[PDB]
DNA sequence: GGAAGTAGTTACGCCTGGTC
DNA sequence: AACTACTTCC
RNA sequence: GACCAGGCG
């Protein structure tokens, strides 16, 4: 067997079309009355057969097995190919009318040939040189080789060549160039002149651009379906070919009979229009060929180009077999690299497994079970290639005749590798390989930590599941695409697979100050997390009743590597003095006395020493979508299996903590005392008074413009600054008064979910609403709503919502908030469309670039793009947050390893 | 000699494909193991007959 | 007085000798057509005596590797 | 506030300034300078590229990724660059 | 250099129904 | 429509 | 089979 090494593109010669054809088509009909194809028609059986029961006259194959064969239509008068129209015009105006030479000087000929031989690798230089030669020839009036006037050639839209000659003394006339004389002009062009025109002497010929024989695409390339009504629905190509044959027959009849030249020219133009619309219906400046219904026909050009065309719709991307799709549901109790597959999908989709020495018994059992029982099989393929569906009265015999070397398409079972994909597919983590785990109900299951790579949020999301079928594909998936890898994002060199909301909040509830757990809770959480353990550590405290209690830090430390040691400040740092004291203690010797650290322990300073958590609370900094310090260190220093084990264990542990400890959000989470409410009220009152003063100053001309903008823009910017500062101050008051024991605050300060802005808008004023960065202005003249005096520029009248969500919005504020939400929702779709187009452009530009074995990055033709990838040779996925190596981390780690 | 990810994937895939067509397993494997898992066990043990060539 | 090489954006350029150019081409097993190109009308080229067909070594001053040498051929 | 590695930006800029001039990333730039005919025809303008390639008789050496996907042959990237050799006599332990 | 014309694109799936 | 980029008459 | 409309993430 061979593989395609290269494809040379050329223009088919008339003799090539005549020889390649299996029939010459003469009759403009498709089928007879009885339903059989008309001999000599567009559906002649010598071009292949598509209707079942028919037989091909060229191959002898049935429908769906005959590939299809070409036919030709000997045109009575040659026509102009629309695709090569501009090329023909350029060649015509760059070559002589009588001899056909390029009308260039011999010295210019040799110099331009030498420059053509050079700079051929890149298309742009060759194109520019061709344009220069075209300009030089076009300007010239007399052919240097033979003395002859060269009348200028005008070109309208397609296939209209119109050169202008001086009919009389001082009077010029435009003479239309019929395809016959144009083609003859093109044949007179010599072969030594073609390269300077850009044409290939062998694979192309300018005369072949004027086509006198039209190839007819095979029947299999334009199938016709019989409707349930009993009528026949033909393809657009079939209709266009029928019209072309009819008009060609009319032209041939008028030519052999003899007709006035005007009628012949009209029929010739009709045939040319038919051919042009056949090749490209949406060609510039041509009436599209419309269907009988009224829609335009889809022709060859429409068959190729477009998002629904051949290239994008059936070559780059195409529908595949052995795929499944259903809604996804959460499942924290499966590993990060596993997926829950419904029994229906597992029974439907199959994995072809060739029976060998070791899996003979299992395949025999699953053949015995058959397509009904889940651990069964659907098909059995003998070594000869004959396939047999498993059914009753077959299971026993096929199980007996399994032997060795046969193929058995078995059901999905636990451990099988599949591709899981939620397909807005932006980065390479949108498809990862998961291990199959068969589940009862009919929905896909996904671990929560793997949501961030897929951007899935269990609100109706659906994901596609593809089953690789060849052993090479299965190995490729299981080695390169498994979910254990890709924990670190290639984008920023940080953890993308980590805890999201409940893991972070439960970790904080676990490791925070004063959080203790009873013996039963500790044993249950350790068993739930999957941590292997045969003895509990010594308890930290003792209850008033003498019951032993464990600290959350000890429980968390039970699942850390015994060598890990790191310190950092997380988001819970509100008093930097305590963090500075801890850092000062650490810097003196790098191995502080554990009790001394426990004396100065703080929630805002995480300090792990030999795998024991001595200070700090679990935050988004421990593990998260970005900046997971502990997870990054575990995945970079201990491997990728250890990272997966730690991730699974910590997710289950935190889930147990948050479930059995209680985590809720109520109305009281947005409550503020009377003092905080009064402070916020005074904040808004002062802001409104300041805005009023600014407005009054601007009305009296008292205010003067800021640099770079006018008076109106100065006033607008000052007002927005004042309003934003007022919102910030009210949010600061709310932050001061709400406290850290509020669950809504807890999940916001720890990064689990929500920002400070949400709490500010929910417990204090909503703040100023804006569209496109400006204050609300769209509405009536001088106002937004008809409930405000025209010409009002005040805070409330322009979108400043003074109410919280808890306090409820007034109707005006409700409309203003609706405007803000509308602008956001409108922004989303435009942004996603623009980003998608830009990503497509970037991918199509940078697809093939790769790192060679010498370390360089090279273009497909061998051009060196980078002599060392990233200018240092480090992959961003393997880098330390963009750094080549974390020097300080390595130094501290080694010093603690040896001196410890 | 350290294999890259792609070299490891190609070696394991070729070995699994060979095993699926009757090439004897070079080690002892548990019954019921799929050919891909047998190839992965072979690679993890270290008995790798396939050698990658580099420019 | 002001040369474009004193600009912080512009890295230092230098023309390689024939021996160094041959060593470079042998090192990466490439032809001059396989190198990135710099126009002969480029200000950095004109500030030097470079002529078409010549190789320029650029001390790029990378943020990731400190220094990094990049090579460009001169074309018309 | 988006964090992207510097190396990706360097790769894009170096590919954009590989011809001695700053050229776009679209159909009139880096993509338009691709040697493969089918790769260019797959992106945006398709009939124009195919017709002009047939005019000049361009050859598609199939050295890239896109065209090898279109035809259904291994792409020369990742596992597609690995050449394997094997000594025939295998002796199980 | 205009000053118009002309052409070329404008995310990815998936589902439902209804008419040709 | 609304952008770009050519092209191409001026 | 392609056209329209409505939704889903
Ligand atoms: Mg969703
Ligand atoms: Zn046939
Ligand atoms: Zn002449």
């Amino acid at each position: 067997k061979k593989v395609i090494g290269s494809i040379e593109f050329g223009i088919l010669s008339p003799q090539e079309i005549r020889k390649m054809s299996a029939v010459e088509v003469t009759v403009p009909d498709t089928y007879d009355d009885d339903g059989y194809p008309i001999e000599g028609g567009v559906m002649d059986k010598r071009m292949g057969v598509i209707d079942p029961g028919l037989r091909c006259e060229t191959c002898g194959g049935r429908a769906g097995e005959c590939p299809g064969h070409f036919g030709h239509i000997e045109l009575a008068r040659p026509v102009i190919h629309v695709g090569f129209a501009k090329t023909i015009y350029r060649i015509l105006e760059s070559t002589c009318r009588e001899c056909g030479r390029i009308k260039l000087t011999d010295e210019e000929i040799e110099e331009y040939m030498k420059k053509i031989e050079l700079a051929r690798n890149r298309r742009s230089e060759f194109n520019e040189i061709i344009k220069e030669i075209h300009k030089k020839a076009k300007e010239r009036m007399v052919c240097p080789h033979c003395g002859a006037p060269q009348y200028p050639i005008k070109f309208e839209k397609p296939t209209i060549y119109w050169e202008i000659r001086k009919d009389e003394q001082g009077n010029e006339y435009r003479h239309r160039l019929m395809p016959t004389e144009v083609r003859d002009w093109l044949e007179k062009i010599p072969d030594k002149d073609l390269p300077l025109l850009g044409l290939d002497p062998e694979k192309s010929r300018p005369e072949w651009m004027v086509l006198t024989v039209l190839p007819v695409p095979p029947v299999t390339a334009r199938p016709s379906i019989t409707l349930e009504t009993g009528i026949r629905a033909e393809d657009d190509l079939t209709h266009k070919l029928v019209d072309i044959i009819r008009i060609n027959n009319r032209l041939k009849q008028n030519i052999e009979a003899g007709a006035p030249q005007l009628i012949i020219e009209d029929l010739w133009d009709l045939l040319q229009y038919h051919v042009t619309t056949y090749i490209n219906n949406e060609a510039p400046g041509v009436p599209p060929a419309k269907h009988k219904s009224g829609r335009p026909l889809k022709t060859l050009a429409q068959r190729l180009k477009g998002k629904e065309g051949r290239f994008r719709g059936n070559l780059s991307g195409k529908r595949v077999n052995f795929s499944a799709r259903t809604v996804i549901s959460p499942d924290p109790m499966i590993s990060i690299n596993e997926v829950g597959v419904p029994v229906e999908v597992a029974m439907e989709l199959t994995v072809p497994e060739k029976v060998t020495e070791f899996n003979i018994e299992r395949l025999r059992k699953m053949v015995l079970n058959g397509p009904d029982k889940y651990p069964g099989a659907n098909y059995v393929i003998d070594p000869e290639g004959r396939r047999r569906r498993i059914m009753d009265s077959n299971k026993e015999t096929l199980a007996n005749q399994l032997d060795i070397g046969w193929t058995v398409e078995r059901h999905l079972m636990d451990g099988d590798i599949v591709l899981f994909n939620r397909q807005p597919s932006l980065h390479r983590m949108s498809i990862m390989a998961h291990r199959v785990r068969v589940m009862p109900y009919r929905t896909f299951r996904l671990n929560l930590a793997v949501c961030p790579p897929y951007n899935a949020d269990f609100d109706g999301d659906e994901m596609n599941l593809h089953v690789p079928q060849t052993e090479e594909a299965q190995a490729e998936a299981r080695i390169l695409m498994e979910v254990q890898n890709h924990i670190i994002s290639p984008r920023y060199g940080g953890p993308i697979i980590g805890g999201i909301q409940d893991h972070i909040s439960g970790g904080y509830l676990l490791t925070r100050e004063g959080a203790y757990f009873t013996r039963d809770e500790v044993e249950q959480m350790l068993m739930f997390a999957g941590v292997d353990i045969t003895e509990l550590p010594e308890p930290d405290k003792y209850d008033e009743n003498g019951n032993p209690l464990w600290s959350g830090k000890t429980i968390f430390s039970l699942l850390l590597p015994e060598d890990l040691t790191v310190w950092y400040r997380n988001k819970l740092c509100d008093e930097p003095e305590r963090c500075e004291a801890l850092e000062k203690l650490i810097e003196e010797k790098l191995m502080p006395d554990p009790e001394e650290v426990r004396k100065l322990a703080y929630d805002g300073f995480v300090y792990i020493q030999n795998g024991k958590l001595l200070s700090g609370a679990i935050d988004k900094k421990a593990y998260g979508r970005e900046d997971g310090i502990i997870l990054d260190l575990i995945v970079r220093e201990y491997g990728v299996e250890r990272a997966r084990q730690f991730l699974d264990q910590v997710t289950k542990l935190t889930i147990w903590v948050i479930t059995h400890k209680g985590f809720t959000t109520g109305i009281d989470d947005e409550d503020l005392p009377e003092e905080a409410r009064d402070r916020i009220r005074e904040i808004i009152r002062e802001a409104e008074e300041r805005v009023n003063k600014l407005i009054e100053a601007y009305k009296r001309g008292e205010l003067e413009p800021l640099p770079g903008k006018s008076l109106e823009d100065t006033l607008e910017s000052l007002i927005m600054a004042v309003l934003a500062e007022a919102r910030d101050n009210a949010g600061a008051v709310a932050e001061k008064y709400l406290g850290m024991d509020n669950h809504t605050v807890i999940m916001a300060k720890t990064g689990a979910r929500g920002k400070i802005l949400n709490i500010t808008q929910m417990a204090a004023l909503l703040g100023q609403q804006s569209i496109r960065g400006k204050r609300l202005y769209r509405g009536f003249r001088g106002r937004v709503l008809s409930h405000f005096k025209p010409g009002d520029l005040g805070a409330r009248a322009k979108g400043f919502v003074v109410n919280s969500y808890k306090s409820g919005l007034t109707p005006q504020e409700y409309f203003f908030h609706a405007m803000g939400g509308r602008e956001g929702l409108v922004d989303t779709a435009v942004r996603t469309a623009q980003s998608g187009y830009m990503q497509r452009r970037l991918i199509n530009a940078l697809q093939d670039l790769k790192v060679e074995y010498d370390g360089t990055v090279r273009s497909p033709e061998g051009i060196i793009v980078q002599f060392k990838y990233g200018e240092d040779g480090v992959d961003p996925m393997k880098s330390w947050r963009g750094k080549t190596v974390d020097v300080d981390r390595i130094i501290v780690r080694t010093l603690l390893k040896m001196r410890g | 000699f350290k294999y890259t990810r792609f070299e490891k994937a190609r070696i394991i895939g070729a070995r699994a494909l060979q095993i699926s067509m009757g090439a004897p397993v070079l080690i002892d494997v548990p019954p019921g193991i799929t050919p891909l898992e047998a190839a992965i066990l072979e690679f993890e043990k270290g008995v790798i007959p396939i050698t990658v060539i580099r420019p | 007085e002001f040369s474009i090489f004193d600009h912080v954006l512009v890295p230092e350029h230098r023309v390689l000798s024939e021996e160094e150019k041959k060593a470079l081409l042998e090192k990466y097993k490439i032809t001059l057509a396989q190198l990135p190109q710099i126009k002969a009308s480029d200000p950095a080229v004109k500030a030097l005596g470079a002529k078409p067909g010549d190789v320029i070594e650029i001390k790029r001053k990378s943020p990731t590797a400190g220094v990094y040498y990049y090579y460009r051929v001169v074309v018309e | 506030g988006l964090e992207v590695d510097i190396r990706h930006i360097m790769l894009v800029a170096d590919m954009m300034t590989l011809d001695g001039i700053v050229r776009p990333i679209g159909r009139h730039g880096v993509v338009g300078e691709k040697s493969s005919v089918l790769a260019r025809a797959a992106f945006e303008i398709t009939v124009q590229h195919l017709f002009e390639a047939a005019e000049k008789g361009e050859v598609d050496n199939l050295n890239g990724v896109i065209e090898n996907v279109l035809i259904g042959q291994p792409v020369p990237v990742g596992t597609g660059m690995v050449k394997l050799t094997m000594k025939l006599p295998l002796r199980p332990q």
